[PDB]
């Protein structure tokens, strides 16, 4: 009947008429009426602008909702874990500019490796959905790359749309364009990473699907997931100095054993990628120019491939890492749990065995190119990833192994692994003692 | 080019700005000592002036600076005023040595005299400070301390044995001047008048302070005598009395200033050195300003330029009031976009 | 002790294969890449400095384009040998070791030291010179359609990324010129002026006129055709060449008539009596003695 939401002065009365006027087309049916009112408040607490202890609806006789709205300025600063030991970052939001619409500016200077990261990420909704999203960023960094001895500072903006979908897979596709810059040369730089040292474009356009149905992302102990990030760059309408199409696929899983509930929660992975070239313009036959250092694979470390250095795995010129073009990866665990605790601390017992394997692309085979020697035409590209696909699966991958003992915060994951490697390559430099792993991405 | 990075498209009874004295020296300025030498030796006394000044009180910003009354032309630089005003193997070498003093000796008395912090905080900065009016030595000196030190570097030396570093890079350009023979009419090398005012000016403003880091006076009076002698009797000879017999505006060396500065003057020039060091309009400013004096030179020379052009005070303005208004707009917010009650009837 | 099987390394992509493969030590300059495949000249004075003296050394080599981030110092000119095995490759040579390297039996000519004299006029050339270069490549109108093909085009083909190149060049030449004082030293605040406001060009034209008219009178002493009447050239010889050299291809104009100003390529076959342009055909007959292509 007659609905009053009080407490909300900070919201438009389209962005909340969307939401209350489906309601009211409802001319006894009492549970049905309880039900839509309960769905309408459930999808209102979806626009991220309220907190959660004002939701009550005080009924009568009709209806009568209460909300507290958040504070608009929100100045933060901490230190977060992305994938990396330390990070002091800053950040100031901005909740609810008009409807639901927000700003978040984030200065995170770190000494580790990315000594700046400014960013600026407005952010909307799209006809009053409060999952499907767009985002329109702009960005300036400067990280140091220590396995290939270099820096990059990446200057540019992108235009995401997210989507959020009613069975909890999350869709996305950014529009990205940067500029790339090598440079901050390491004396010990290889001549690969000296060949590729100046500036880039990338525009580049990629699809991101997840499918994340793992009862635990830090420890996962049932379920699965499924990750497909897809990019295309250069070809077509975009414009670049690179023009690629790269995809990745990325499984997982856990399957608990017997003992009650004990965590025992057998784990399994896999990850597979493929960089492949194209030509630049509207056609896919044509001459296609090789890929870059900033573009191509990087296999191994603690989040990665257990046993190996930050950058191993691959092609080595001298101690820097180079990259791949087509790789594969993969795990088993078995994430046993600790005596005399029950299963419901966060503290495991991790028995893992992980290998890899990242190769390169190059055109052997046929070479009466000679003169203007870069630029490789679709037979020989094709003939180039058909060789690394069948070079992936000829021989024993990448092995290491190991123990440890996972600590599953809720916003990362901590290792502290013992890992002992097994079978390797020449020059790929794996770690033979006690490692250390911090952040979310773990296979 | 934002045409503030391009070369600038035109249409289709003299008076020196020096420095101030310091250290017994008509100035403090190897190019304005060098400038004053030159005049006071080809020009006579009723034909010149001496106004003290800074860079910011002539429009060239370059200190010294000549003003003929007869066309009101500006020139700056003492090549310049030397271009103005006026066998192959003497005018070769002239050249040479003129464009060597220019390079290599200039930052080496940058050195002792700028970069050490010791020698530039005890003997330095005071005799700068002593020449300026009451406001301004705040806000000149660390702009001159600050380009010296940069013409100081490419020479791998700073303020921090590590002395027979000075003593080499010091030895690599008295080598070179101690073979022309300046005070001489005689043997060796011959340069003509006005190189010997230059070398009088780097070469004395190198013996003659007295600091508490001594470490190039000593090289010179101990390796190089020749160098000594010749600054010594140059200075006998050209500046007796210390340079107050020379023509100063208006009576004095002091009273030569009091022309260009008076309050507004002094608060305006105090004003804009002020105005360029605010982090992000302060670029622009200075620019938009440099190229306005440098507009009114040309005007002066002869030329006529194409003026309109200020969009680097307009960027500057846009980049300040894009920063003002986006923290307004965002601290301050817009008013509030519903109210608390909002009913919602049933249609009928 | 532990990795129980160790296979033979993984390959190269192709990219690093065809770039970083040769058999003879590779010389990056800059240069274009049509002029690379012969070992033409280089556009940059300051790696056709070096690129002379490594050719009149007797040294078998190459050249490449390159950018100043790929070398171990700042600026560009620099070595890479050749590699021993396919994964591995001795360290860069900088351009302070070039003629360390280069020994090819007696190369004590080219790096010795000079008379206080030839020192007192190397500062025309490092400096009365290279600012006139300067300024009149970076900062001049004329030059910008050579500016963006020499340096901007090449560095990519977004307009945005080519824009912001081209303006770091010209405040980065900008503060190279108003530092010394022929016509840039001025005081206007506590940071460098970088802008070509700063700069008074034509006492940046006077002393480069007046710097060929004294290096002209110098070559006119020596009497055996390089300078202080040496039998083989020096490094002053490779010095004064590299600027005069990219004077009279690049900078030879015929515009001299609206402006007055006689351009830099016109002021070195014009300063003395044709004693630096002579100087400069002696200067390639010796070290490109294959080439005929000059003059522009």
């Amino acid at each position: 009947s007659t609905l009053e939401v009080h407490g909300a002065t900070n919201t438009r009365r389209s962005l909340l008429d969307q939401i209350f006027k489906p309601v009211l087309e409802d001319t006894t049916t009492l549970g049905q009426v309880l039900d839509r009112v309960g769905a309408a408040t459930k999808k209102l607490a979806r626009f991220d602008i309220f907190k959660e202890e004002g939701f009550g609806v005080f009924l009568s006789e009709d209806i009568s909702i209460r909300v507290k709205e958040k504070s608009r300025l929100v100045f933060s600063a901490g230190t977060d874990f992305g994938n990396a030991e330390g990070s002091a970052y800053t950040n100031a939001v901005v909740r609810n500019i008009f409807g639901g619409a927000e700003t978040l500016t984030v200065n995170a200077s770190t000494g580790t490796r990315t000594r700046s990261a400014y960013n600026a990420t407005f952010s909307t909704p799209i006809n009053g959905n409060p999952d499907l999203r767009l985002s329109v960023e702009a960005l300036r960094s400067a990280t140091q790359k220590p396995w290939a001895s270099h820096e990059e500072h990446l200057t540019g903006a992108n235009l995401r749309l997210a989507w959020l979908t009613e069975k909890g897979d999350t869709h996305a596709l950014a529009y990205s364009s940067v500029w790339r810059q090598l440079t901050g040369l390491a004396p010990t730089a290889s001549p690969t990473v000296r060949a590729d040292a100046g500036d880039s474009l990338k525009s580049s356009l990629t699809h991101t699907f997840t499918r994340d149905r793992r009862d635990n992302p830090m420890l996962p102990q049932s379920g699965y997931l499924f990750r497909s990030v897809s990019e295309l760059a250069g070809w077509g309408p975009l414009n670049g100095d690179v023009s690629f199409a790269k995809t990745e696929v990325e499984a997982s899983g856990a399957l608990p054993v017997a003992i009650g509930k004990s965590g025992v929660s057998v784990g399994g992975g896999l990850r597979l990628g493929v960089l492949y070239p194209l030509p630049l313009g509207y056609s896919l036959t044509g001459a296609a120019q090789p890929s870059r250092i900033n573009d191509r694979f990087q296999l191994g470390g603690p989040n990665d491939v257990r046993g190996f250095k930050i950058g191993g795995l691959g092609p080595h010129d001298g101690v820097d890492a180079v990259g791949g073009d087509v790789f594969a990866a993969g795990s088993v665990n078995a994430l046993l749990p600790l005596p005399r605790t029950g299963p419901d601390s966060p503290l495991r017992l991790q028995l893992y065995a992980n290998a890899g394997r990242l190769v390169a692309l190059n055109s052997k085979g046929t070479d009466k190119e000679g003169k203007e020697g870069l630029a490789m035409d679709s037979a020989a590209v094709f003939k180039g990833v058909k060789s690394a696909v069948g070079k992936l699966t000829n021989g024993i991958p990448s092995l290491a192994a190991g123990v440890g003992l996972v600590y599953a915060h809720p916003v990362a994951r901590f290792e502290l692994n013992f890992s002992l490697p097994l079978v390797l390559r020449r020059g790929e430099e794996g770690r033979k003692g006690l490692q250390v792993g911090v952040g979310i991405s773990f296979l | 080019m934002s045409s503030a990075w391009s070369h600038p498209q035109f249409e289709k009874a003299v008076q020196l700005h020096v420095w101030g004295p310091a250290f017994g020296l008509p100035s403090i300025d190897a190019e304005c000592l060098a400038a004053i030498a030159y005049l006071a030796q080809t020009l006579g006394s009723a034909d010149y002036q001496l106004i003290q000044s800074s860079p910011s009180a002539v429009p060239t910003q370059h200190l010294p600076t000549l003003y003929d009354s007869r066309t009101s032309t500006w020139i700056g630089g003492f090549t310049s005023i030397t271009a103005h005003l006026h066998a192959a193997s003497a005018t070769a070498d002239g050249t040479a040595y003129t464009a060597f003093l220019s390079a290599h000796a200039a930052p080496l008395l940058a050195l002792s005299l700028y970069v050490s912090s010791a020698n530039y905080g005890a003997a330095t900065r005071p005799a700068y400070s002593a020449v300026l009016p009451l406001p301004l030595p705040w806000t000149e000196p660390p702009a001159v301390r600050a380009a010296m030190a940069r013409r100081a570097a490419h020479l791998g030396l700073s303020s921090l044995k590590s002395r027979i570093r000075l003593e080499e890079a010091a030895r690599e350009v008295l080598d070179v001047l101690a073979e022309v023979d300046w005070a001489a009419g005689g043997g060796g090398r011959q340069v003509a008048a006005e190189v010997r005012c230059l070398a009088f000016g780097y070469l004395a403003l190198m013996l003659l302070p007295d600091v508490p880091r001594p470490w190039l006076r000593e090289i010179m009076e101990g390796r190089y005598p020749a160098l000594c002698t010749f600054v010594r009797d140059f200075r006998a000879r050209v500046f007796p009395q210390g340079g107050k017999l020379l023509p100063w505006a208006d009576g004095g060396a002091q009273a030569s200033a009091s022309a260009s500065a008076s309050a507004s003057a002094v608060a305006l020039r105090f004003v804009r050195a002020v105005m360029a060091e605010v982090p992000l309009v302060g670029e622009w400013w200075s620019r938009w300003w440099t190229a306005r004096k440098k507009r009114e030179v040309l005007a002066s020379k002869g030329a006529k330029p194409a003026p309109s052009n200020d969009l680097l005070l307009l960027l500057g303005a846009g980049l300040g009031l894009t920063v003002v208004g986006a923290g307004v707009f965002f601290y301050r917010g817009l008013p509030p976009f519903g109210e608390a009650v909002q009913v919602w009837r049933k249609p009928v | 002790y532990f990795p129980l099987r160790i296979y033979e390394p993984n390959e190269l992509p192709e990219r690093s294969q065809q770039l970083t493969s040769g058999d003879l030590p590779t010389l990056y300059v800059f240069s274009t890449d049509s002029d690379a495949r012969l070992g033409l000249p280089s556009f940059n004075p300051g790696c056709l400095k070096w690129q002379t003296l490594l050719r009149l050394a007797n040294l078998d080599f190459r050249i490449l384009p390159s950018t100043n981030h790929s070398s171990p110092t700042g600026s560009l000119p620099f070595l890479l040998p050749p590699r021993t095995s396919p994964t591995a490759s001795p360290a860069p040579i900088p351009a302070s070791g070039l003629l360390s390297f280069a020994r090819d039996l007696d190369l004590g000519h080219l790096d010795a030291d000079l008379p206080p004299r030839a020192q007192a006029y190397l500062a025309l050339i490092t400096h009365s010179l290279r600012n006139a270069w300067l300024c009149a490549l970076y900062l001049d109108p004329t030059h910008d359609a050579l500016l963006r093909r020499l340096y901007v085009d090449p560095a990519s083909s977004s307009r945005a990324v080519r824009a912001a190149l081209l303006h770091q060049l010209r405040r980065a030449a900008a503060e190279q010129v108003a530092t010394a004082s022929s016509g840039g030293g001025k005081i206007v605040s506590l940071a460098p002026v970088d802008s070509a406001d700063g700069i008074d060009e034509e006492a940046v034209y006077r002393s480069a006129r007046d710097a060929l008219d004294a290096l002209a009178s110098l070559l006119r002493e020596s009497e055996t055709a390089w300078f202080f009447g040496t039998e083989r050239p020096g490094s002053f010889d490779a010095a004064l060449f590299s600027y005069t050299h990219l004077m009279v291809e690049y900078m030879s104009e015929e515009t001299e008539s609206a402006k007055g100003r006689v351009s830099l390529g016109r002021m070195v076959k014009e300063a003395g009596n044709g004693e630096l342009a002579e100087h400069r055909e002696r200067m390639l007959g010796v070290a490109w003695p294959e080439w005929d292509g000059y003059r522009r």
